[PDB]
């Protein structure tokens, strides 16, 4: 992952491809296997 | 000329030569402005 | 207005598959009579 | 005016086994696009 | 000679670099695009257009750094150094979209150009070519993908961005907002390439497994001549082989050259076909049956309605960071979460 | 509406075969 | 006159100026200076 | 013999049959034009040109014919609403008929240049080979299309012996048909002014006339002829394949983004009147100019009329649709049978807001509801454990103002949650789901149909290009090369490759 | 025995490696940079 | 819907191997049609123009 | 605007070097061609 | 740092260490 | 065979190569060290500096609004 | 080979195959036409892009 | 269970109408030879 990789002197974050990668994998991430899950960390 | 040194020899200091810029930019994901640190 | 839902199929299928087995065996006297 | 007999028309000469390539790719293009026409 | 003719009797020499009378459409324009990109990719960036950090000057190690595109409120303007986008001053020129439409311009006539140059020279050896028959793959995906997919949508921030993860956004895209698997016109160049790769790759086995000991030292590529009639494989053990092993087997040497010419080709063409639909997105996602019962009956549970709302969970998470261009801004519970996670 | 597929599926298969019994013996010459 | 087509207008002076003419001058004025042979 | 993809090979020799083997082509595609044409006229429901429009029904040829001056369709409902009486022969069921009884005549003269060849016209005195001279029936076609352009340009679309094609208004309301003049400035080359394309065919058809004219007299050169082998009939076929792509190439671009030759009320709306929301600048123009004018907006949004209305509807852009969604768009949704009105929402303080969402790509956008600047307001609740903008704590009201449904509140929420979804699709409408049979998911009108019909085949067209365009240039190569020519291809032998004098 | 030093390769190789060692020494120095 | 949960999952793309893959694969993908176009371009003349020019030999 | 003559300085001393160190005979292969 | 270029130092002792092995071998006249 | 020009291993083997070797690929690298550590590229490319992302007046992610007019707006944007 | 009235009113027309005008021709003439035609279809191409936008045109919605 | 009510009309005459345009070409080929 290169999620919040570069960055401003702030600490402010800028976007990469890699987190728009991130943002469309949030997603699916968030949404397949919709019932199982009951415990916030899918590492099973 | 007759200057020819042969070129096995420059195959190794171009190929460290390629190497040490290359094993640059993978010191440069680890310190720097792209390595969230 | 009302249709029986499968006579197109029904009625493309009748015309068809003994017409184009018809119209296979004219083209082999064709060859046949070239002689080739 | 006046017909005659032409000095053309090859036939054609479509094979055994490539009758057999044909039949395939209209089925693979069959069992693809059956599910999109329903 | 002539005035037309020296300069004809100048570019067909023999140098070690074949120029190319249609060469000089293809060197200034491979050089650029090539030289453009990698300037792209290293100094000028993104976050002007939409919004993100997208060079080797910013920071980013290679594997999300791509000269990305125009913005969205741009339109299919050709973004010249010239025109009323710009009016030179390239500054403002390359952070406000445009540096890539450099060399998609440039990338699409360098590929007429380099398409022209395999023409060129296989009427001066007189080869009959399928090369330039078989490069219209390539050229019918960068028209279609790279030219023709955003001109039917909105401008050409939808182009994809060029770049390993730029391209990889893209691919996401096409995953959420259309569904680019399981339309036909792309399954076909799954069956393309991947039947491509097998055919080079069962075709490279077997001369390397049926050879005619003409050497008599132990590696096989010694003692094999160029200027050699008689044939260094098989074909008559290699047909014995694979008609016993697979049941059907190429028997003749022609034909297999040929079908290995045409199944990438004619895989890209149909890939090709796809994108144009997509263009317009007439996308295919939608089954006409399938969705009723997906309605009314909870008890009818099936894999593509479990597809269909993994890609809602796209196009609500990503879209809002994708297109910063509408400010799309949401508010943490309109978007679709399956549970605890 | 469902044997539409199954139709086709066998046909598909059934080249299968006949490619296998049915295929031109390659002869040398 | 418009600001948008003189602003093409200049375009299709230094497209021409740099790309064509070095391009024609580029290469008829070194081809006829290397001319080949034909008497073998 | 030959392989089944080289069959047609036997008329590239003898051009005897080549007139009819176009002839049946040219009475398959004429015989394609009447019998799609009549079929479509099978299916029209002329009761509503208004809420149902000719380019909901799925129909695509009948704005082709339409768009140039006929509308009489025999039974008296005009296209444009002022059919005046009868037509007379020009009507839709007339020229469809046309187009079978010419095709019918294209195939009895297609049958007849097939059992007669050479009939003195077809080889040349030299020897008694079959073969037709190219360049000087160039000169000979282009020249007769150079006189039907210029025929087309003036005499046709200018009132002067024809009628006038398709022109509307801008936000298409009264669309009729009357003849356009010929405006020569630079005004003419948008192509949303009609002024251009009558100014074309005079001016494109005067310089194809000075063409043909010039083609005739003059013969092409043999540093041209050889070049180009023009001797040959392929490669004047694939110089016509590639010309062809590249026609087809605007007209994929023109239907789709628009021109005055692409009008609204028979091809709908071009798929950017959401991204900029082109209609929406005018309803929403109309009440305000209506306020400034001093109405209240219960009476008012009724001046509005119900065509502006249709074409704020993300159900009649061509955007969504589908590869194997088929059938008309009336498929989709129905027939349209009233307005009931534009939704404005108010919270329990105003503080009013707005639902301007659904952009042409997605498929399913959640619905927010954002106030002037950009703060939302109110959503639709995904997970309510930790709601803090839903519509039940926040208590939206619904102003449904006009239409058919006009000053009907709604402060029930279960109830907001249909017209919040109905405020996504610009405008909502009623429909009937059950005459047609239509099941409730988008199609695309036929502007959206045309462009992936004309792009995709274009794609195909430039194959052919590459592909005929080898076999002119490699004809002698074609059956394989000459044995060895190894001292061609080896290098540093003299001189510049391909050079048999070194 | 005697070749000519510079020809079209020579400017086909140098383009391409003109802006290589140029950006070569380009990249080498931006990571010593920091925010 | 197995791939896309490998994407959500542990993320496909941007992993070495997969991109050692495709680069096996495209290439596996041109080389098919860079050899196969090429002995077909390069093919000698034993047929004439009627017939099939892949039938002038007998296998073998 | 004094930073871009600091950053051509190497690109002349590039040049710069070509000059003396070849060039007696590349004015003889300017010399060749009879032009 | 001073630690730290003493272990680039034994980098850049190290690595070329090894060849001059081989261009010793090369130049005597030792059989590589 | 031959082609008429010198080959590749008879170029780096002669010494004339590498007089003008050993002072002009170092100097075509140092150069590029000054197109940065100068940052001559964060004004002659548009490129931001890390610290000049976003300014007192804006953190709000700047993209470009209007097409038409496009260049004021990136001196407003600073 | 078989005369009607038709083939003897268009073999003029079609009598010679082969004749062709001298060396290298009107060629220049054709490229002079041929170079103000891309530039002609140049300016249409930013005609419609709005990017050689002028006054009085405003390429839009708003129109005759 | 919802169906297009035309692909099996559509799904039948995509497999057919090329493979006995197939099915013609083959014996037209295969009776040639046979020594008439
Ligand atoms: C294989 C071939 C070999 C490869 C060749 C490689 C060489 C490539 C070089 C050529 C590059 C061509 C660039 C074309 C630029 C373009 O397209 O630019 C697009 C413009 C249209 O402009 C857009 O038009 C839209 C509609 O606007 C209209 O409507 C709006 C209201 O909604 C406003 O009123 C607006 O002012 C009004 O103009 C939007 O406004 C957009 O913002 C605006 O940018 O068309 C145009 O200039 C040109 C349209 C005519 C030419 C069409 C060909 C190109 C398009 C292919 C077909 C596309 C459709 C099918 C999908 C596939
Ligand atoms: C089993 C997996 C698999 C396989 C084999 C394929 C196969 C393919 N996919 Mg695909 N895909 C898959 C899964 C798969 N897909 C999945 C799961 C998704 C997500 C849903 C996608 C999404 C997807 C998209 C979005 C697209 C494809 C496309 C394609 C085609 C590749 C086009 C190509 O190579 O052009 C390669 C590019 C060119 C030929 C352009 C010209 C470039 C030239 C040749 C190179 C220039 C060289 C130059 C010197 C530069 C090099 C130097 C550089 C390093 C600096 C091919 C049919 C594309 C397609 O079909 O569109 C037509 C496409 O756009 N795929
Ligand atoms: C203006 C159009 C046009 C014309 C007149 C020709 C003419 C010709 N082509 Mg050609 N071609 C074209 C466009 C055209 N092409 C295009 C666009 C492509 C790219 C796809 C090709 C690709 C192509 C190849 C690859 C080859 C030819 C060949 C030939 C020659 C023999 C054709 C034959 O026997 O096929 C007979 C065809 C069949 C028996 C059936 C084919 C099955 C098709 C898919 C059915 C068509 C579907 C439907 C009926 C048509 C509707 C679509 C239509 C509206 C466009 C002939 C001179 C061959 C050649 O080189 O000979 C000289 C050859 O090998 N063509
Ligand atoms: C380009 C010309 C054109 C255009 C745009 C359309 C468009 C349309 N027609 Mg139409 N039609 C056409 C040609 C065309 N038609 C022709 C030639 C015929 C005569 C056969 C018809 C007959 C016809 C009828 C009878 C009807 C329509 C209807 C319709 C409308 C409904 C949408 C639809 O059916 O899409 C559906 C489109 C698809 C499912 C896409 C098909 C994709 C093909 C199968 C891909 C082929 C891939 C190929 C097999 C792979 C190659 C193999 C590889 C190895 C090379 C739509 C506006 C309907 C309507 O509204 O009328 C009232 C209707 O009832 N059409
Ligand atoms: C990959 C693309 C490609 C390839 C390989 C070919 C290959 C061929 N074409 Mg061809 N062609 C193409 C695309 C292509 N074409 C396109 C897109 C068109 C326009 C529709 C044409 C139109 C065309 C015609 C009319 C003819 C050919 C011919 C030929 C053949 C002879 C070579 C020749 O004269 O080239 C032609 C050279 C080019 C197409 C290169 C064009 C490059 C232009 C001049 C540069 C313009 C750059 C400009 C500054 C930028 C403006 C665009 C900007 C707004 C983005 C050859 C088979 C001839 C033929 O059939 O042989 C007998 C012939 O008569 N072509
Ligand atoms: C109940 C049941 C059965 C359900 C099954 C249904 C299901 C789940 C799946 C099936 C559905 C299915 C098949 C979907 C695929 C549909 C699809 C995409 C079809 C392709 C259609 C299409 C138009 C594709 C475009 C691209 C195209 C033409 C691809 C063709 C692919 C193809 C034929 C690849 C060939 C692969 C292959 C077998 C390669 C090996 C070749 C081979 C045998 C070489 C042997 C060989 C090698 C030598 O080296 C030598 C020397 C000799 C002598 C020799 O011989
Ligand atoms: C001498 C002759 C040389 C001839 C070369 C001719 C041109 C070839 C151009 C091809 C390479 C294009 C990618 C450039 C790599 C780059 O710029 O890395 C430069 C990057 C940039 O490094 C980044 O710098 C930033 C500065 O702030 C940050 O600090 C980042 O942390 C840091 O990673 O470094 C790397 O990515 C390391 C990995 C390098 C390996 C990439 C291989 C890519 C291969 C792709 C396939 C192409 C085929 C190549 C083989 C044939
Ligand atoms: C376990 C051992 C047995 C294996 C069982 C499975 C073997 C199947 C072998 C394929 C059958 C023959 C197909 C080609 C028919 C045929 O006769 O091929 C013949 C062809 C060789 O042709 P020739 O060399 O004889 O050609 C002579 C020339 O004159 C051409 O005319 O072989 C190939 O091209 C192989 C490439 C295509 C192979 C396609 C494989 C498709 C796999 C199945 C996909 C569809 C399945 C649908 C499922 C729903
Ligand atoms: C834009 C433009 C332009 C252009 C420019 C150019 C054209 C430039 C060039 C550029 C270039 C042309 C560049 C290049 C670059 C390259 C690079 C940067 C590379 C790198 C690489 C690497 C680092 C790699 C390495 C490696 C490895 C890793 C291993 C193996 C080996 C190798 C070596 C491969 C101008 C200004 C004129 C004008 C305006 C427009
Ligand atoms: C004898 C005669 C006649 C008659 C005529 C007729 C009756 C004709 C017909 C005509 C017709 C009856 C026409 C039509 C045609 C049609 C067509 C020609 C069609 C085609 C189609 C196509 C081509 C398609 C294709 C496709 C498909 C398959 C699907 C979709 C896609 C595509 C497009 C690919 C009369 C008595 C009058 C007079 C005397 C003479
Ligand atoms: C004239 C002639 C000729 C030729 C012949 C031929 C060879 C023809 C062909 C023709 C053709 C080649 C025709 C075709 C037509 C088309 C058709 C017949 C089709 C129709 C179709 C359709 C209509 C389809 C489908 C469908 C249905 C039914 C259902 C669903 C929907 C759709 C629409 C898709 C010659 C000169 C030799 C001489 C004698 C006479
Ligand atoms: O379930 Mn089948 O899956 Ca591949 O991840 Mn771990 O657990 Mn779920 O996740 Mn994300
Ligand atoms: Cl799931
Ligand atoms: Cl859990
Ligand atoms: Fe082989």
């Amino acid at each position: 992952n290169f999620n919040h990789s570069v960055l401003d002197s702030q600490g402010k974050v800028l976007n990469t491809w890699a987190d728009v990668i991130n943002r469309a994998n949030l997603g699916i991430e968030a949404m397949h296997e919709r019932n199982v899950h009951n415990f916030p960390l899918d590492l099973a | 000329g007759d200057a020819k040194l042969p070129l096995w020899l420059i195959a190794t200091v171009a190929g460290t030569g390629v190497l040490v810029v290359v094993g640059l930019f993978f010191y440069g994901a680890y310190v720097g402005v792209g390595s969230a640190l | 207005m009302e249709v029986n839902d499968l006579g197109f199929v029904a009625s493309i299928l009748f015309v068809l598959v003994p017409s184009v087995f018809l119209l296979i065996l004219y083209i082999q006297t064709q060859s046949r009579e070239g002689k080739e | 005016m006046d017909r005659s007999r032409n000095p053309n028309k090859q036939p054609v000469e479509l094979n055994r086994t490539s009758l057999y390539l044909g039949l395939l790719l209209i089925f693979v293009l069959g069992i693809l696009f059956s599910s999109y026409f329903f | 000679r002539g005035w037309f003719d020296v300069l004809d009797d100048w570019l067909k020499r023999d140098r070690f670099v074949f120029v190319g009378w249609s060469g000089i459409l293809l060197f200034p324009c491979a050089y650029l695009s090539i030289g453009g990109w990698l300037t792209g990719t290293t100094f000028v960036t993104s976050w002007y257009t939409h919004g993100l950090a997208s060079s080797y000057l910013e920071g980013c190690n290679f594997l999300t750094a791509a000269v990305s595109t125009p913005a969205n409120s741009l339109g299919h303007s050709l973004l010249f150094l010239w025109g009323p986008e710009a009016q030179w001053d390239f500054t403002r020129w390359c952070q406000l979209g445009g540096l890539w439409a450099f060399v998609a311009l440039h990338g699409a006539f360098a590929l007429i150009g380099f398409c022209l140059r395999q023409l060129e020279i296989a009427r001066l050896v007189g080869i009959r070519p399928y090369n330039a028959i078989a490069f219209t793959g390539p050229i019918a995906v960068f028209v279609s993908v790279f030219l023709m997919y955003p001109l039917g949508q909105s401008g050409w921030f939808f182009a994809p961005s060029f770049g390993v993860a730029g391209i990889f956004r893209f691919i996401l895209f096409f995953q959420g907002f259309h569904n680019w698997t399981l339309n036909p016109f792309h399954m076909m160049g799954v069956a393309g390439i991947l039947g491509g790769a097998l055919l080079c790759a069962i075709h490279g086995a077997t001369v390397e497994n049926t050879l005619f000991e003409d050497g008599e030292g132990s590696n096989t590529f010694r003692a094999f001549e160029p200027t050699q009639a008689e044939e260094t494989y098989s074909m008559v053990t290699a047909n014995r082989f694979w008609s016993q092993i697979f049941g059907i087997a190429f028997s003749n040497k022609r034909w297999l050259h040929f079908f290995m010419l045409f199944v990438p080709v004619t895989g890209l063409w149909m890939c090709s076909i796809g994108v144009v639909g997509l263009a317009v997105n007439l996308r295919a996602y939608d089954f006409v049956s399938q969705e009723l019962r997906a309605a009314e009956d909870p008890e009818f549970e099936t894999f593509y309605t479990k597809n269909i709302l993994l890609n809602e969970g796209i196009r609500a998470w990503m879209a809002p960071a994708d297109q910063p261009h509408q400010n799309f801004v949401f508010p943490e519970e309109v978007l679709p979460r399956g549970n605890a996670l | 509406e469902s044997v539409a597929y199954i139709l086709v599926l066998t046909l598909a298969l059934g080249v299968l075969f006949f490619a296998i019994a049915f295929r031109e013996p390659p002869r040398i010459g | 006159m418009t600001p948008s087509l003189m602003n093409f207008f200049y375009s299709l002076l230094a497209g021409l100026l740099i790309i064509v003419v070095p391009a024609t001058v580029g290469l008829i004025f070194i081809s006829q200076k290397d001319k080949i042979i034909r008497r073998s | 013999g030959l392989p089944w993809y080289r069959v047609h090979t036997v008329v590239l020799n003898d051009p005897g049959r080549l007139i009819s083997v176009h002839l049946m082509h040219t009475a398959l595609v004429a015989g394609w034009a009447g019998s799609m044409a009549l079929y479509e006229l099978a299916v029209f429901d002329p009761s509503d040109p208004v809420l149902n429009p000719m380019w909901r029904q799925g129909m695509f040829v009948m704005p082709f014919m339409a768009r140039l001056g006929v509308t009489q369709s025999w039974g008296g409902w005009s296209l444009t609403g002022e059919v005046a009486d009868n037509p007379g022969i020009w009507s839709f069921e007339g020229v469809a008929a046309t187009h079978i009884i010419l095709s019918g005549l294209l195939f009895l003269a297609a049958v007849w240049h097939w059992v007669y060849w050479d009939l003195e016209l077809f080889t040349d005195p030299r020897t008694g080979e079959p073969a037709l001279d190219l360049p000087k029936m160039f000169g000979i076609h282009l020249f007769l299309s150079g006189l039907l352009c210029f025929g087309f340009g003036a005499f046709h679309l200018t009132g002067l012996f024809g009628p006038g094609m398709w022109v509307s208004d801008p936000y298409g309301l009264t669309g009729s048909i009357q003849p356009v003049a010929p405006s020569w400035g630079p005004e003419g080359f948008n192509p949303f002014n009609a002024g251009g394309i009558a100014a074309h065919h005079i001016a494109a058809g005067i310089v194809g006339i000075i063409a043909g004219l010039f083609h005739l007299s003059v013969r092409p050169p043999q540093r041209l002829y050889k070049a180009l082998r023009m001797g040959n009939i392929e490669t004047v076929l694939s110089s016509s394949i590639a010309a062809v792509f590249f026609a087809a190439f605007v007209v994929a671009g023109t239907m789709w983004y628009g021109s005055a030759a692409t009008p609204i009320e028979l091809f709908g709306p071009t798929r950017y009147q959401w991204d900029q929301g082109y209609f929406q600048q005018e309803i929403q123009r109309r009440v305000q100019s209506s306020i400034a004018q001093g109405d209240s907006p219960s009476e008012a949004w009724s001046k509005i009329p119900e065509k502006l209305a249709f074409y704020d509807y993300v159900g009649n852009s061509p955007a969504k649709g589908g590869l194997f969604r088929v059938g008309p768009m009336n498929k989709g949704d129905g027939i349209a049978q009233g307005w009931l009105g534009h939704p404005v929402f108010t919270d329990a303080e105003g503080r009013e807001l707005t639902v301007r969402r659904l952009p042409n790509f997605f498929e399913t956008f959640p619905v927010i509801l954002t106030d002037a600047d950009g703060v939302i307001r109110a959503d639709i609740p995904f997970r309510r454990a930790e709601s803090r903008y839903s519509f039940e704590q926040t208590g939206v009201t619904v102003s449904l103002y006009g239409g058919e449904l006009n000053g009907k509140t709604f402060t029930d929420p279960a109830s907001v949650k249909k017209y919040a979804r109905f405020a996504q699709q610009g405008e909502p409408f009623a429909f009937d789901r059950e005459t047609l049979g239509s099941d409730g998911v988008f199609r695309t009108s036929t502007r959206g149909w045309f462009t992936f019909g004309h792009a995709c085949f274009a794609l195909l067209f430039f194959f052919g290009h590459i592909w005929h365009g080898s076999r002119t240039i490699f004809r002698d190569v074609f059956a394989g090369v000459e044995a060895d020519l190894e001292e061609q291809v080896e290098w540093g032998n003299f001189q510049k490759v391909g050079d048999q004098t070194t | 025995i005697t070749y000519p030093i510079f020809t079209v390769r020579w400017l086909a190789v140098h383009t391409l490696a003109v802006p290589t060692v140029f950006f070569l020494g380009a990249i080498a120095a931006m990571q010593f940079i920091q925010r | 819907n197995f791939m896309l949960v490998l994407q959500a999952e542990h993320n496909v793309l941007m992993h070495p191997f997969h991109m050692l893959g495709v680069a096996g694969v495209f290439g596996g993908a041109l080389f098919s049609a860079m050899h196969g176009s090429l002995v077909t371009s390069s093919l000698v003349r034993e047929t004439t123009e009627i017939e099939s020019q892949n039938r002038g030999y007998r296998f073998g | 605007d004094l930073r871009i003559v600091v950053v051509l300085l190497p690109l002349i001393v590039a040049g710069g070097w070509a000059l003396f160190k070849i060039g007696s005979a590349a004015i003889s292969q300017a010399q060749a061609f009879m032009k | 740092n001073f630690e730290l270029i003493a272990q680039l130092l034994m980098l850049s002792l190290i690595v070329i260490a090894g060849p001059v092995v081989i261009v010793l071998l090369a130049f005597r006249g030792g059989d590589l | 065979g031959t082609t008429g020009e010198r080959p590749f291993g008879d170029i780096i083997t002669s010494v004339r190569y590498w007089v003008i070797h050993s002072l002009t690929i170092p100097a075509l690298f140092i150069a590029g060290w000054l197109f940065v550590s100068t940052g001559l590229a964060y004004d002659a490319f548009g490129t931001p500096r890390p610290n000049e992302y976003f300014t007192q007046e804006r953190q709000e992610l700047p993209i470009i609004t209007e097409r038409q007019d496009s260049k004021t707006q990136i001196q407003q944007f600073i | 080979a078989q005369r009607t009235w038709l083939g003897d009113r268009l073999r003029p027309l079609n009598s010679e195959y082969g004749k062709v005008a001298p060396g290298w021709g009107t060629t220049p003439l054709m490229g002079v036409f041929m170079g103000l035609f891309f530039v002609f279809l140049l300016i249409i191409l930013q005609i419609y892009n709005s990017s050689l936008i002028l006054e009085n045109v405003s390429v839009d919605w708003a129109n005759l």
